[PDB]
């Protein structure tokens, strides 16, 4: 399926434990959510001369941009 | 593609320069033969490190990863950003963790979907797949990759 | 050592067993559910979602349940050695049965229902289906 | 001199292909809500379509039968 | 005339692959429960389905053969 | 009450296999349905065209068990 | 006459499709006991459920192999 | 004219033994569709090919029946 | 005896199918023993037991052989 | 010769089984394709060679039905 | 000498099947064989066994037919 | 005299099973290939070996006929 | 007057079940070997065994057609 739609498995693990971790318990919810936070800064090169920078806080918007 | 793991603070001892040490000689060693080198980076100190000699090479840098606890959701986006460019050949520095009063910096010869189409897997014959080979070994790759990314961090914290 | 079941089942944030020696264990695999013990071939499994369900030798009635979303199981022959067999079951997201939910299961499944209906790209309408399909099982599987 | 019985009975035959028929569709039905339980209705959809033609055909045949026993 | 019996008896060969789809039809079940233990009810019914199409089709093969014999 | 007869039943039995061709068709429809949904709409369009044979071809010999009925 | 007998050398044929259901409805129990030993008392419930009707089609045609041969 | 109605209809078996056979091909392009969506095509130019194949096969046995049946 | 030679050679089509069914019962069970050999002797009972039906199906028709070679 | 007429079409009957064969083939055809594409012209090559010999088989099967409707 | 080696043949007409028994079981034997070398000489044995079943049905086959050639 | 001709059609009408057997032989080694190309090499000289046999058969299966139209 | 010949042909009938027997063998071959190149050299040494049956049972059909050809 998700080498169909172009996806890496990656994704679409990252994906679904996101929505399983959703599907949690408040107490173990909290602690699951927490050592899943995400930050990120991309910055990309072409022989310098940087692009583009861009920050991340989101699963979905890592994988896709 | 060299992918160096390093930090983003300071007062770290001296293992971002042992890190960028290796990363300077690899990328001498390969760059003569004439395989164009491209680097992939973690941590502003290996960007400060290698900006002005080898700043014409970057192709994406990621930071403020040790922010948040290390996690396996923020490795399987520099995976991901490494197969999407998918080169003929990965290698990745970083530090091994032996004891509290004891490092050691590696290099990982990682493999690839173009190193994996040249060889007809006759090692993992003696693996019953349950899905066939072919449609399962993709998969199989990317989580190699994700877990590569996880444990080289880990230690290098 | 022993001829026992050298299970180690492991996630990223923790890790469950590294040696717990057990009788049978049974997985979710993308065709359909087996249950590896001693002697069990050498293999390489990919698993879709479900109810890991160990057996411990000491248990043999007793049983452990753990929900696992997505990962691999690989079965590994036993030294002559050693004298016992090896199996290890990564997983992305390895939860117990007891910290599950229906209620917000089926919130969750409303939302991404929701958020499917408009299916303009592939990911999403994919994406739609498996979070069907997993929270399906979580909803089974939650007691 | 019963040939319409004769021609009844080797006509009638046919009804082992098209059991066969149904129940490998009918398996394949099974394996696949037993792989993907969330998609029922679909296959099930197909399935009563597939159904319908093999029935189609062995009414066809039981009609024909009955023609040919009561020319 | 016992040669009304022969017709008869050749309806009865229909009932041997009728035998053949419900064998593939339970091993669809029985694979799917190994496959899917969670569920074993919708696979139940999926068969319980395919084995009244199935039965029927049986029946009429006997009820013609029946049928041939007396006449 | 003839020969006739016999050879309209005779042509019948190709039924069986036309069967067992359409519900190989539909048992791999479910499968690639059971397996891939998100391609639903392309795996029924070449399913009819598969009929668009395996029917006709159903047809014709039950045609010509008619042009053997009444030779 | 002795020609009814051959009736009854028929009413068998139907035996010997019985056969391939059962090795099949055995197969699957076999093939999901070694992928799933832990619920191996359930699969061999299914079959006894399957042979309520094999066991049966087999049999009944052998009476009429009886029915057949004396009547 | 009774032998040439018999022959024919003997003749019309390969019908279904071809419509077995094209419902594999179909099946197979199914599968193949859903494990691989991204290639239609080069798999419908095979499945083409192999259709017309076996409309020849079914092209020459209902071209043999019609013969037979007035010659 | 002829008629009844002949019924008695007829009879004897069905053991095709039983062989069919134990080579489909041994297949499962060398595959499930080559996936998991620590259910050697569990598997092997259950394929007894299957062999129990075909073997008696097997010893019916040679009864009947037996039967259509004097009765 | 009436039998000729019955013996060509028994000549024929075998392409039931030949067709089965060529549809068999090039589903793992179009399977292949559906798995490692890239390799295309290896594969409809072998497919060819199945051919070379199954057509020619095919032909025999025609052939001396003809020979059989004169001599 | 008709019934005699009609009755001949038409019992040595079982012996396919036995073959087809015979290939699928030692095709599952080299799958075994080719999935778990380790156990290779476990798997040998049981085909035996298939074989004490199914060479001995076709020794008393073949048996059959020369109890009909001089019966 | 056509019985000469009749029994030459039913010896050749067995070039099915040969014909089946080479659409798995090449159906297998197209599978087998796809699976792991760089090993073909072998793949085709154990195939042609199959064929050594087969074709040898289907020889069989033309010569008998041949002799059965004349002696 | 043509029992003989008759008889032969009926009995070389089995060779198109000797023949998918062979295909399937060979088949399992070349998936082993693709499976598992370095046991190749071993897996045809079974294959060998299943000849050891599958032709020898095939010898005794054509020497009962020598037998039967001659009376």
């Amino acid at each position: 399926m998700w080498r169909s739609s172009g996806v890496s498995f990656t994704r679409y693990a990252s994906e679904m434990a996101a929505l399983l971790r959703q599907c949690l318990k408040e107490p173990y919810r909290t602690q699951a959510m927490q050592r899943n936070q995400i930050h990120l800064k991309e910055t990309v090169y072409q022989q310098g001369q940087v692009l583009t920078r861009e920050t991340f806080n989101d699963i979905k918007k890592a994988f896709e941009a | 593609a060299v992918l160096a793991l390093s930090s983003d603070k300071g007062l770290c001892g001296g293992v971002n320069s042992f890190v960028a040490k290796q990363a300077r000689i690899v990328i001498k060693e390969n760059e003569m033969a004439g395989n164009a080198v491209q680097v992939y980076g973690v941590g502003d100190k290996i960007r400060s490190a290698l900006q002005r000699t080898f700043g014409d090479r970057f192709k994406r840098i990621m930071t403020e990863v040790t922010r948040f606890p290390w996690n396996f959701g923020q490795a399987c986006i520099i995976a991901d950003r490494l197969m999407q460019d998918n080169p003929a050949r990965l290698m990745v520095i970083y530090n091994h963790f032996k004891s509290a009063v004891a490092y050691d910096t590696l290099t990982l010869n990682v493999l690839t979907p173009t190193q994996a189409a040249q060889s007809a897997k006759e090692q993992l014959n003696t693996f019953e797949f349950e899905p066939e080979k072919t449609d399962v070994w993709k998969d199989l790759q990317d989580f190699y990759y994700a877990c590569t990314v996880f444990g080289c961090m880990l230690d290098n914290i | 050592f022993k001829n026992q079941l050298l299970l180690t089942l492991s996630s990223p944030s923790e890790a469950i067993y590294v040696r717990t020696p057990v009788r049978s264990v049974t997985v979710p695999g993308s065709e359909g559910a087996m249950t590896m013990t001693n002697g069990h071939s050498q293999t390489v499994a990919r698993l879709k979602a479900g109810e890991i369900i160990v057996r411990k030798g000491e248990t043999g009635d007793e049983v452990e349940r753990f929900f696992l979303s997505d990962g691999f199981v690989l079965f590994k022959s036993p030294e002559d050695d050693s004298g016992c067999c090896t199996a290890e079951v990564l997983g992305v997201e390895v939860v117990p049965v007891s910290m599950l939910d229906k209620e917000s299961a089926a919130t969750a499944l409303q939302e991404l229902l929701q958020q499917g209906a408009g299916a303009t790209d592939e990911w999403t309408k994919a994406r739609t289906l498996l979070g069907q399909e997993l929270l399906s099982s979580v909803i089974r599987a939650a007691p | 001199a019963g040939v319409a019985s004769l021609s009844a009975a080797i006509a009638l035959m046919s009804v082992g292909g098209v059991a066969q028929g149904i129940g490998s569709l009918f398996a394949a039905l099974v394996s696949g809500t037993a792989r993907n339980p969330s998609i029922k209705e679909d296959l099930f959809t197909y399935t009563l379509i597939g159904m319908g033609f093999l029935e189609f055909l062995g009414i066809i045949c039981v009609l024909m039968s009955a023609v040919l026993l009561y020319s």
